[PDB]
RNA sequence: CUUAGAUGUACAAGGGGUAUUGUAAGCAGUAGAGUAGCCUUGUUGUUACGAUCUGCUGAGAUUACCUUUUGUCUGAUUUGU
RNA sequence: UCCCACUGUCCCUAUCUACUAUCUAGCGAAACCACAGCCAAGGGAACGGGCUUGGCAGAAUCAGCGGGGAAAGAAGACCCU
RNA sequence: CUCUAGUGCAGAUCUUGGUGGUAGUAGCAAAUAUUCAAAUGAGAACUUUGAAGACUGAAGGGGGAAAGGUUCCACGUCAACAGCAGUUGGACGUGGGUUAGUCGAUCCUAAGAGAUGGGGAAGCUCCGUUUCAAAGGCCUGAUUUUAUGCAGGCCACCAUCGAAGGGAAUCCGGUUAAGAUUCCGGAACCUGGUGGUUCUUCACGGUAACGUAACUGAAUGUGGAGACGUCGCGAGCCCUGGGAGGAGUUAUCUUUUCUUCUUAACAGCUUAUCACCCGAAUUGGUUUAUCCGGAAUGGGGUCUUAUGGCUGGAAGAGGCCAGCACCUUUGCUGGCUCCGGUGCGCUUGACGGCCGUGAAAAUCCACAGGAAGGAAUAGUUUUCAUGCCAGGUCGUACUGAUAACCGCAGCAGGUCUCCAAGGUGAACAGCCUCUAGUUGAUAGAAUAAUGUGAUAAGGGAAGUCGGCAAAAUAGAUCCGUAACUUCGGGAUAAGGAUUGGCUCUAAGUUAGAACUGGUACGGACAAGGGGAAUCUGACUGUCUAAUUAAAACAUAGCAUUGCGAUGGU
RNA sequence: UGAAUAGGGUGAAGCCAGAGGAAACUCUGGUGGAGGCUCGUAGCGGUUUGACGUGCAAAUCGAUCGUCGAAUUUGGGUAUAG
RNA sequence: CGAGAGACCGAUAGCGAACAAGUACAGUGAUGGAAAGAUGAAAAGAACUUUGAAAAGAGAGUGAAAAAGUACGUGAAAUUG
């Protein structure tokens, strides 16, 4: 018993995917009678074609763990992202740690804080 | 694919011949079997 | 087994159909035809193409 | 093949008693160390927060257990020369 | 190969678990067609359920298991023209 | 009444087909739970809808090309036909829908190749195209027109063909049984028809000046570009908060708790690199610095490119969320916040530094700057202003891990290739949710033998062709450690010791102190067996497509011999 | 001729500085570049073991094993036929 | 293209094919290529009635005969009551 036309077009008129679209099981008779996109967009004004997403992807658990872990709790070694001093490459991180001494040293010579000799 | 010119009406001829066996056949015979051999099916044969 | 699924590639399309006859060894490369010829010179009716 | 069929215990089902890992939430109470707000200061007192502490009690959950009760089994089919 | 720790491979097997066998519905394969189907002794186209004598052998039915006949199959692998 | 021919069936692992046989037996398509209620009906586990759960989410999400070609779609049927039912299907039948200068359909360079004519020669074919050809400038004559078009004469400075790398244009919404950079609504750009002048060099007038009539095609180059091996350090580019609206949870309890909202093509504005800062006195840049910059010098002196930010478009538009009409079916009308801490995009062929030594071309750049010290100011075989028509010529549905391709097949298959969120673990392992999707053409109950999974006393290799199988161990950080070298090596040898968490050291990497407990601090997941003696091919590498992965052969390297290339072959 | 290797560890050669050495050795740090250096994914190879062979592909399926800036892998176009 | 005949067939023969045989189909492919004939004089091809849901089952009419009923000659066996 085909409502296959109604099933297909119900997704597209709201702008949601294949499975998500829900229907009101009481007045299924007028849904069948409404073939076209023009017709089923009147059913959007009723509020029978709605998506079924009744999940909140709540940041409560994720943001709580992220605050403790990225502070410095839990991750002594047990679950530990990046081994100790390293994560990004050990050589380039070391040489970048010495090249940020440029940023500090430079504007002393310029700024007239110290003599060239000293 | 990209289709050329003289491919299109060979394909149109094939899909026109995809219609049933003519119903005039067993008005001459009356009942008795006359079975045929062409059309085209989509899964099976392509056109020439 | 070396055969059938490898033949299911067929990226290089060799033969298309002939206009005058229906011999579909009308190669895009070679432009050959075992039957009457496409292109032809005279009508290529060959004698070995029959037993009876 | 043993067995139960309202007459009665074969199962589940309704209750009581015992064991199975061993000392819960709930509720009450105690000891030791550190920090902060507010108040006082030679002094200290008060309030708030997190871990540690004390007491009930073989607790709660809880299997096929021992012991005792609750729920159901018409017709139709159909046999002695 | 020697040497250290060691090992279900075995000694030594048991127990529990997943899935099916048992059993049922539906639609529905496969190459596939010898009269026939006991054993001990005896003769023998030469190792007989089948032929000679003697002992033995009933039917309705289903689950099992690898000994023969020698299965599922190709005109043998040795071997000569 | 007698003569003549394709003249008698049991068979070559034969021949033309139906029917028998195993047999209604197996199979019934790779172990991603399914439970319950309804709509409709002759019939419902399957269509379809609801409640609920398994399941995946670097794909069960998204999405283009080849190849195919209307299979999508709506309408319409349950017969044949679907590994079963079947209300269902691309099977069956009928028609519709795919609107481009706009997205693809071109020139020249490479792999590579074509067309034409005559000959060399036996054809094939090579060769000619390289000089005419082809294309362009200048001069003359006859005819005709709103224009025009043709013929003759003159000019040496060039010559084969084909990309993926080289070679036009574009964003956003409405709407569809279906879709528009396409129809359509709003805003762009390319292609032709209307209005405004700058230098060599020259004439007339005027002149510190500047104004204008006669007639004005125009860059086959000196020289430079489009133009190609490997490889390294920078310095910038996030999670979250703030403010506004709404609700305190079936059960003890909760209004600074959670969630939703938090936005927008273009032009103007104007930054790193380079070089007349070559030159170089001097010294900004972790710096070794000849270098280049604050700062200083010429001759008279300054400039290009450009992540981001600032400004304009936007008078206006959307949106958390509500107010009415009200026929109570159905239709409208009103409305909020707006801000601060950061990647592998782009910036860097320069620079650093090595070699195997870096291509070729049409369009096009290239085609040599004067005025005012510079300041300042204008135009360009160029750019601005402004009006009307036309855009060729098809592919365009749609599938593209597929029922359209493709394994004869409704078969456990082959199959180019696009996009990249949160927290946990390096990344792209694993872990697990989103945007987001879904459990297949038969089913129920018990759950033998036998084939398919784990556990355990005692022993410790004792067993079997066969340590095959199976066990010991594992991270982070510190200590401690073996022969000998082609000096490029071996080292994680052996032998030992400790973790997470919380407090404290410092009101902000990380490491050092300090305390307790359990079977155990990597507690899921994840994560090395060691000692002692011995061979060959130097090393990496090539390999028998349906029973031979090697000691076969190659390898950088080396020598003799052919051998002067019109070679040897 | 077109497309593809995220992540992660070391570092000669060149050049400078600092302690030390008659002088050279030695000896402590920074700057920096050449890898069959080297490591893990893409691309890509096949050692062991069990079930199949009247079945899904006319050599199949499950568990298990290798390489990756080098003698690297791969697509398309085009040519070579006993 | 037409006519006539030969010791020359009567649907396994013979032209590929007597008939919608190149037409439901299969292979890239000059190509392969099956199933396959049929009432009577007149179709009058069963009105009407009755049962069942269509299928299916009985009375009644038409017509020379319905002992000719559309799947339309004669009919055997495995198969199969």
């Amino acid at each position: 018993a085909n409502l296959r036309t109604q099933k297909r077009l119900a997704a597209s008129v709201v702008g949601v995917g294949k499975r998500k679209v829900w229907l009101d099981p009481n007045e299924t008779s007028e849904i069948a009678q409404a073939n076209s996109r023009n017709a089923i967009r009147k059913l959007v004004k009723n509020g029978t074609i709605v998506k079924k997403a009744v999940t909140v992807h709540s940041k409560s658990r994720t943001r709580a763990h992220a605050q403790s872990k990225r502070e410095g709790r839990h991750s002594g070694y047990g679950k530990r992202k990046g081994t100790r001093e390293a994560r990004l490459p050990s050589q380039v991180v070391w040489i970048r740690r010495l090249r940020v001494l440029r940023r500090l040293l430079a504007k002393y010579r310029d700024a007239g804080k110290i003599d060239k000799h000293l | 694919a990209q289709k050329s010119f003289r491919i299109k009406q060979k394909m149109a001829k094939a899909k026109k011949q995809n219609r049933p066996l003519p119903q005039w056949i067993r008005l001459r015979t009356n009942n008795t079997i006359r079975y045929n051999a062409k059309r085209r099916n989509w899964r099976r044969t392509k056109m020439n | 087994g070396k055969g059938t699924p490898s033949f299911g590639k067929r990226h290089n399309k060799s033969h298309t159909l002939c206009n005058r006859c229906g011999r579909r060894s009308f190669h895009v490369q070679k432009k050959t035809c075992s039957s009457c010829g496409y292109p032809a010179a005279k009508t290529r009716s060959y004698n070995w193409g029959a037993k009876a």
